This record gives structure tokens, sequence and C-alpha cells, in this order.
């Protein structure tokens, strides 16, 4: 009922090999040849890989830049809308990015600024124009 | 088994059945009520329990009866009937007992047995047991046919039969305790050594041996739960099955092949994409930090759309970066993973060349158990036999197999040089003509009731015939004849005067180096006490050798032991031997082997016995008057001496309830 | 534990 295990008895394969009087040998050449070109595939794909992993050589070191440790502070200064506001215009609602250029405020105080201040920055007005690009 | 059980399964009998022979002599009982049915049952088991105990003497009704008990000793017509039936039939007192009755006094029936094979000797001695008329004719100059020992001086060794396969349900067990034979135990331990001389490392002997074996259940599988038994209108052979098994298995490591490298472009081309992905960021990530770093430049004081620009290309940069880092995680684990599956390759083949040759060798010493090319053998029936192989150790005899027709053929009238020539079988008798061998212008001429013929597969199978029928063997078994397959194998006698292998060592192999010659000189045997070492010819290889000189053929044979042994170890045999049975025009071949488009249906066919048509016409139907026995004759043991012994047996007792009428059955 | 039989077709 069922084959030695170790011993793959398909019949498909049967009828695909007994067909002929070399169907066999047929079969057993053309894997082969699809081996050789599966593998010289490879070679091609490890060289440009090996050329690309050359192109990265430096890391990416000489252009990291270390990062500003400011506490977060409640207390919005003059200084710190108004960052806020081109904050908007560049980024439009992606508050994380707000958060990190403002350096010292956190993403709901930020959610907290769009709306208080909403009618006095025209945010919306700020909004729909950073929706425009 | 043991005990009475013991008696019927020694008995090649089931004990808790009746079987379809007895049921034939026994209506009345198996009809009947099981009771009665499980009396005659032990009637039977232990009759022939008695019969066994102690085979060197005949075994008489009444002194069954007499060990018998109640309540089965109480019907002495049941238990005369079950005495009869054992003794017709040849389940006791048979071989060579001790005869208390001394034989009857005047004959009854004349019976001429072509061939004192085996079979022949056998039937020949029960039915003059039963007080027939009984000549045998024989071609040869000597007894056994089949069963051939070589002797001179001390070496001794058989070209034909060597083994008995077993004792379990072996008739050969009855004959050994009447005939002295030194039976051997064999060491089923063979070492083999590769074409160089070299032994094949355990490691490859046990990989090799277990492939082999998978690759035979595989056919098996196809055969029988596929039913891959025919092709394109021809019947499939062992060896074409086994080809496409291993075609297959091949075909199949390519595929693992295949699918393992396509993993690894897979994976490759991910890393590609991956760092493709990457350059491009370190390229932005050099053009934004070069701008932020133009952004500090402005010195201070600055105004806010000022500041705003450093900040936010600080923070874009910060980004960059992070994002950078988590693809060079990524690629990091692209690396190893790639660095894993270039490690674990599937194999890269199925069979190396020494692979393929050790197997070789392991397919020749299948063509030599049967006595033909493996392409020859049925897919579907070639193991039909295998369900009622013996139990038990396989064994030699140590004083050559010959002992036995020998010791069979002490009172019998057998007329040897007698080369049958013609059959000739009427409504109401039969003549055999034959001739002398010595001097083929002689001719004699025998008329009998009966003729059983036990000529060789071979023999019957020539064209044109060796032997002629009159009138022709119905077309119903001659195509039974054509189809069955009388195989081939040969035997070369080494005999040197000093020991040179290694003496625990009953056998040990050589492998070939090609397919073709797979089979010659494939195998030893050391079986005998003096020193005789025998190399197996079998396979194509078989009937190639025989066109080639005596010689020659040793002089293959010492080469292949000088090269396991040393040239300085190895002497010139002091005598040497080389059989060449398809030659033999007595044999004209080793035995048979369900051919391919054969079935063992075909056996028992060659068993049945031939009806004359009637002398006068609208004449009543006559008496069979042609009969056959031999090996090629019995389904379930093909191709072996107590084949041959029980095909005798079986012929004998139905020629005597034909001519001497059978009075159990009432 | 040998493989086949010994002098069996198996
Ligand atoms: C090499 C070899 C090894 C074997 N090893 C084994 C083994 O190890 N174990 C086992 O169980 N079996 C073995 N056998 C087979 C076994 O020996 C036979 O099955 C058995 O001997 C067959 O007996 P038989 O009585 O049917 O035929 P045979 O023994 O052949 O007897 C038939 C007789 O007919 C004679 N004859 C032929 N033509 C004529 C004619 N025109 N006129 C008159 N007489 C004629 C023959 O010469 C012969 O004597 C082996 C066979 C061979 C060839
Ligand atoms: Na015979
Ligand atoms: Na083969």
């Amino acid at each position: 009922r069922k084959p030695p295990k170790g011993m793959f008895l398909s019949q498909e394969d049967v009828e695909a090999v007994s067909a002929n009087a070399t169907a066999a040998t047929t079969v057993l050449r053309q894997l082969d040849m699809e081996l050789v070109s599966v593998k010289r595939q490879i070679q091609n794909i490890k060289q440009t890989n090996s050329a690309l992993k050359e192109k990265l050589d430096g890391g990416i070191e000489p252009y990291r830049l270390p990062e500003v440790i400011q506490k977060c502070n409640a207390r919005w200064t003059t200084e710190e809308q108004l960052l806020a506001v081109q904050a908007i215009r560049k980024y439009g609602r992606d508050f994380q990015a707000i958060s990190d250029v403002i350096g010292n405020k956190s993403v709901v105080q930020v959610k907290n600024f769009f709306v208080n201040y909403r009618r006095r920055f025209n945010i919306d007005e700020v909004l729909q124009e950073w929706e425009a690009e | 088994p043991s005990g009475v059980e013991g008696a019927a399964f020694q008995s090649r009998l089931p004990h808790d059945r009746m079987t379809s022979q007895e049921a034939a002599c026994f209506p009345d009982i198996i009809s009947g009520p099981q009771q009665t049915q499980k009396v005659f049952l032990f009637i039977r088991n232990r009759t022939l329990q008695l019969w066994l105990d102690n085979p060197k003497i005949q075994l008489t009704f009444e002194a069954t009866l007499q060990q018998l008990e109640a309540p089965y000793n109480s019907d002495t017509v049941l238990v005369h009937r079950v005495h009869s039936y054992l003794e017709r039939h040849g389940l006791i007192n048979f071989g060579i007992y001790k005869r208390i009755k001394p034989l009857p006094t005047k004959k009854t029936g004349k019976v001429i047995i072509i061939g004192s094979g085996v079979s022949g000797l056998a039937a020949a001695r029960q039915l003059q047991s039963f007080g027939m008329d009984v000549t045998l004719l024989e071609a040869r100059d000597r007894v056994g046919g089949r069963v051939a020992t070589f002797r001179k001086g001390n070496y001794v060794a058989d070209l034909g039969a060597m083994v008995v396969t077993g004792l379990g349900g072996n008739p050969m067990a009855v004959v050994s305790k009447q005939v002295n034979m030194e039976l051997a135990k064999i060491k089923q331990k063979c070492p083999l050594y590769e074409a160089n001389g070299q032994a094949v490392p355990k490691e490859k002997d046990e990989m090799v041996e277990q492939e082999f074996n998978r690759l035979l259940e595989a056919t098996s599988y196809l055969s029988h739960q596929l039913d891959f038994n025919v092709l394109n209108n021809k019947p499939v052979s062992l060896g074409q099955a086994l080809e496409v098994v291993i075609q297959l298995q091949e075909k199949h490591v390519k595929d693992e092949q295949i699918e393992h490298w396509k993993k690894i472009v897979k994976t490759q081309e991910e890393l590609k994409e991956l760092l493709n992905k990457m350059v491009n960021l370190k390229e932005k990530i050099k053009e934004l930090h070069q701008q932020y770093k133009e952004a500090s430049e402005v010195k201070p004081p600055r105004d806010i759309t000022a500041e705003f620009l450093v900040k936010s290309k600080h923070r874009d940069l910060t980004a960059l970066c992070k994002e950078y880092d988590e693809l060079a995680e990524t690629q990091g684990k692209l690396e190893e993973k790639l660095q894993e599956l270039e490690a674990n390759p599937p194999s890269d083949v199925y069979l190396s060349s020494r692979d393929r040759q050790i197997l070789d060798w392991h397919f020749a010493n299948l063509e030599f158990a049967n006595a033909t090319p493996l392409s020859t053998l049925s897919l579907k029936h070639w193991d039909q036999d295998d369900d009622f192989e013996f139990t038990g150790s396989h064994l030699t005899v140590r004083n050559g197999y010959s002992c036995v027709p020998v010791a069979l053929a002490e009172g019998l009238d057998i007329k040897l040089n007698t080369a049958v020539r013609q059959v000739r079988y009427t409504a109401s008798g039969c003549e055999v003509i034959a001739v002398n061998t010595r001097s083929t212008s002689q001719t004699f001429i025998y008329k009998c009731d009966a003729v059983l013929c036990t000529l060789p597969l071979g023999v019957l199978k020539q064209q044109p015939p060796a032997v002629q029928f009159v009138p022709p063997l119905p077309e119903w078994k001659t195509s039974a004849v054509q189809r069955m397959g009388f195989g081939n194998l040969n035997k070369v006698v080494l005999c040197f005067d000093r020991v040179f292998w290694d003496p625990s060592v009953n056998l040990f192999g050589h492998v070939g180096s090609t397919t073709a010659s797979r089979g010659e000189l494939f195998l030893f045997w050391n079986l005998y006490k003096a020193p005789i070492l025998l190399a197996l010819v079998a396979g194509e290889a078989a009937g190639i050798m025989e066109n080639i000189s005596d010689d020659v053929i040793v002089g293959r044979c010492l080469a292949i032991l000088k090269g396991i042994f040393g040239s300085s170890a190895v002497p010139q045999p002091k005598e040497t031997v080389v059989s060449r049975w398809r030659a033999d025009p007595w044999a004209r071949g080793s035995y048979s082997y369900v051919a391919a488009g054969s079935s063992g249906n075909d056996y028992d066919l060659m068993a049945q016995p031939i009806t004359p048509g009637p002398s006068i016409p609208g004449a009543p139907q006559p008496i069979p008057r042609l009969f056959f026995a031999g090996e090629h004759t019995i389904r379930n043991y093909p191709a072996t001496v107590h084949g041959a012994l029980l095909s005798g047996l079986r012929e004998a007792g139905r020629i005597a309830d034909q001519f001497l009428g059978a009075m159990y059955t009432l | 534990x040998x493989x086949x039989a010994l002098l069996a077709a198996x």
C-alpha cells in the first residue's frame, strides 16, 4: 500500500519515463541542462551582488549624526510654535517627524498643538497646502 | 510447530482443515458434521506423526490402529480409509523404508518411466511399492539427472543440486533420516571483493545491499499495488521494472538538486534587491548629509526658517540612517541563510560506479538463484513459490547429493544408455521406442499400460524434437511448454592441494567490472572438508561462458583468486571440472523459471496427463495413458530436488489410482 | 542476519 521510504514512485513520473525507448535519458539530460543553467545564473548573481556589496564599502558611518537628548517640555516657546508650523507645512500629519524636529515635545503634545492653535495658525490651510504636494 | 500439528506442518498440510485432495477422497466427511471432520483430521495428523517419528520402517495399518486411542480407534474403516489415502499419495511409506509385508507376489499393470531423475526414481519406487511392473529408461550412464556429483579420490563436488533449502516441511528431511547424508549448515556471511582484490568496506556492503532490497520491494509495489504487469501489449519483466525504478531514483535526485539550487537563486536575488535598495539609500544619505552640513554652516543668529531647515534635515538624516541600519540587519540574515543552503546540499548522485557495480553483484546473485537474466522473469509471478519456502537454514551435502538418487535406485529395473526416441500412446496401451546411446542403430521397443514422462522441460522444449509423440501433444500442452522458462546456471570445480582461503567463510563474492559480465564467476564456495572451491557462473554470462574453453575459464578463475589472495598464495588446481548444462542434451538447461508471459498456472498444465482418443470410433472414452512428472510440473515447488520428488510421489499415486483402483473413496 | 534467504528466489 505504501512504497519503501526513500523510494519515490509517482504515477505521473512512471508514465513520463516509460512512454519511449529513451524518454529516460531524455528527462535525465533535460534535468542536467536545467541544472547547469541554474548554476550559471547563480554565478551571475553572486557576481552582481559582490559588486553591490563593494559599493556599500564604508557603511554609512561618516554620515551618522549623534542624538539630541532634549527632555520633553510642556511650554511652547514662540520659537517652538514657529518650528511646529513649518513642520506641519513640510510633513503634514506625520506627528512623529514633527516631534523629532521640535526635539522637546511629544507626539500627543503635537496633536494638542494642532487643536489649540488651529484657529491662530490656520492649520487647516497649512495642511491642505501640504496635501497639494 | 510441535505434536500432531507438528506432523501436519511437516507434511506440508494444514493441521486444522481438510485439503482439496482430502475433500476429493472423503466427500462424505467434509460435507458432514464438523465433529467427524475433527476426528478425521486427528486420525490423519496422528498417522502422519507416527510415520514421521520413524520413517526407516513401513507403517502398517495394523500398527497405526494399534497406537490409536479411543474414540478415534472406534471407526476402524475411517482409520483404514485414512491410512490408505496416506500410503497412496506418499505422505507415509515413501522413500527407503524396511518393508514389513514383503512385496506382492505377482504384479498388476505395466508402467514405463522415462528418465531416472529424482522424480523418475521416486514414482518408480512408489509404483513398485504398490505392486506394479515398473521399468525406467535412462539416456545417461548414471542415475540422478540434474543431481550430478563429481568424485575423484577424496575430492567430492556437486555440479547439480547442492542445497537443501530448509527442513521445515521438507520431504528431504524424511529422506535424510533414511539415507546417510552428511548435512552441513551454510554460513550466510559473504564478503565482496571489488574487481581489484580489495574487500568492499562494510559501510558500502551495507548501503548497497539495503538499496538493493529497497529496489526489489519497489518493483513488487509497482507490480501488485499498481498493476504495472503489462506495458506495451508485452508483459513486464522483473528486470525492466528494476531498471524503471532505478531511473526514477536518478530522476528524483536531479529533481532535488534543481529545487535546492533554485532556493539558492531565489534568496540570492532577494539579496540583490536588498543590496540595490541599500546603495540608493546610502547615496541619498551622502547627499542629505552634505545638505545638513551646509545648513549648520550658516552661523547664528539665524531666522526661524533657517533653524527649521537644520532641524528638519537632521530629522530626515536620522530617519534614513535608521532605515539603512534595518536593511543591513536584513542583509545579515539573508547572507547567513545563503550560507545554510550552500551548506546543506542534497546528495550529488544516486549511484557511483563502485555503487552500481556492487549493486550489479546483488542482481547477479538474483540471476543465479533463478538461473536466468532478470529480463526474462515475470514481474508479476517470479516470486510466486515464496509462500511455501521451507523453514530453517539452508544446507549442503558433504558426501555429495548423488547418494540420494543412488539410494532410491536400489531394487529398481533401470535401463541405462537408453535414449527414448519416440512415444506412442493409444486407446489400448503404449509403446516407447528407444535406442542404445553407445550404438544408436540398436533399437528397443517397450510396451506398457502407461508412460510416466519426466523429461526435463529443456528437452521437451527442443526444436527439432529429441522425442517424438504419437500422436502429438495437444496444443494446450505444447503452448504451456513454450511459455515456460527453462534457465541456465553453471559451476567450476577447483581442486587444490592446500586451503588458501578463509576456512570460516563458506562463501565469498567477486564484483564484476561491467553490468554485462555481472554473472561471470561472481561467487565462490568452500563447503567441502577437502580443499575445493566452487566458482559460479550465472545470468547472461552463463550461456556465453559455455563457448569458452575449460582452460581459459579456470584461467579467469585463478586470476580473480590471485587478485583476492596474492599471486604467491594460489596454486594450480590438481583437478578442474566445468559444467555446461545448457549444452548437455539430456538436460538442455538447468531448471525452470517463471518466464514473463508465463504464470504458475502453466506448471499445472504441465502436470495434466494426456488421454488418447478412442481406437474404434463411437467407442467409450479411454483411460489416460501419458503422465508427467519432474520439477517443471509442480506449481508450489519448481526447480528443486524436493519438488521433483514430490511430483514423482504425486504421479505414482495418480497412476496407481488409475490402474489399480482406489478402494478408500467409499 | 543475511539479506535473501540463501537459495530461494526471494
Ligand atoms: C546446476 C544446477 C544446480 C541445482 N541446484 C539445486 C539445489 O541446490 N537445490 C534444489 O532443491 N534443486 C537444485 N537444482 C535442480 C534440481 O536438481 C532439479 O530440479 C531436479 O534434479 C530435477 O529432477 P527431475 O527428476 O525432474 O529431472 P532430471 O533430474 O533431469 O531427470 C530426468 C532424467 O531424464 C533423462 N533423460 C533426458 N532425456 C532422455 C531421453 N530421450 N531418453 C531417456 N532419458 C532421458 C535425463 O538424462 C535424466 O536423468 C539444480 C539444477 C542445476 C542444473
Ligand atoms: Na525423472
Ligand atoms: Na538490471
